[PDB]
């Protein structure tokens, strides 16, 4: 009876969390690994132009 | 933080697979300078003078 409006809340809780654990595999795990091939751009199109 | 730029991926395709066959473009090449070639060719004996 009472629990429901405790339990309310608790739906709510774990909403933020799930999102906060989703958040942090994305805090710094994004620089991490989306730049693994920004090293690439730079000789990528360096031979583009030597073809030239 | 989306500072991924799949553009190294449009030219992952270009960068380095144009060598991996580097010796396509050359037949062609013979092909454009068999044309210099065979004006060369016929430009040999008779038309060294030219």
């Amino acid at each position: 009876e009472v629990r429901d409006a405790t339990l309310a809340h608790k739906a709510e809780a774990l909403e933020l969390q799930r999102q906060l654990r989703r958040l942090q595999t994305q805090y710094d795990l994004l620089t991490g690994q989306s730049s693994a091939l920004i090293q690439g751009r730079r000789a990528r199109v360096a031979a583009t132009s030597a073809v030239s | 933080r989306m500072l991924e730029v799949s553009r190294e991926e449009a030219e992952r395709k270009r960068m380095l697979d144009e060598r991996a066959n580097y010796r396509h473009k050359q037949a062609l090449l013979e092909a454009y300078d068999q044309q210099c070639d065979e004006a060369t060719r016929i430009f040999a004996e008779y038309h060294k003078r030219l």
